[PDB]
DNA sequence: TTGACAGGATAATTGT
DNA sequence: CAATTATCCTGTCAA
């Protein structure tokens, strides 16, 4: 809290890695996000966030 | 509404990046200007596109 | 030539 | 991990 706009691109480097992997753990984080800037919680989330919709 | 704006968008230089402000920040803003605290998000939430939007 | 509400999308909260 | 509660962002027209 609060929204947190992610949110320019940024994104859908993820939404294949959604279709690559629906797992990580910390290693990855850094070049992951560190050279994106953004922060560990703020997308631990967003498998999470992504596990619907659907998702039957 | 008349010059319950100005003061809005003379301090905008401020959080012109970040139109994230402090929900109760939202108070500081609205009351001195005020009127109900829902109608005061929506003011500047259809600005964002009136203009910088173009500007680039 | 600008301001109100429903709609459909989304990111945090949070504790059995 | 599912369920929640808080968000703006657009997308429907109006004095």
């Amino acid at each position: 809290k609060p929204r947190t706009i992610y949110s320019s691109y940024q994104l859908a480097a993820l939404q294949r890695r959604f279709q690559k992997a629906q797992y990580l753990a910390l290693p990855e984080r850094a070049e992951l996000a560190a050279q994106l800037g953004l922060t560990q919680t703020q997308v631990k989330i967003w498998f999470q966030n992504r596990r619907s919709k659907f998702k039957k | 509404p008349k010059v319950a704006t100005n003061i809005m968008r003379a301090w905008l230089f401020q959080h012109l990046t970040h139109p994230y402000p402090s929900e109760e920040q939202k108070k500081q803003l609205a009351q001195d200007t005020g009127l109900t605290i829902l109608q005061v998000n929506n003011w500047f939430i259809n600005a964002r596109r009136r203009i910088v939007q173009p500007m680039i």
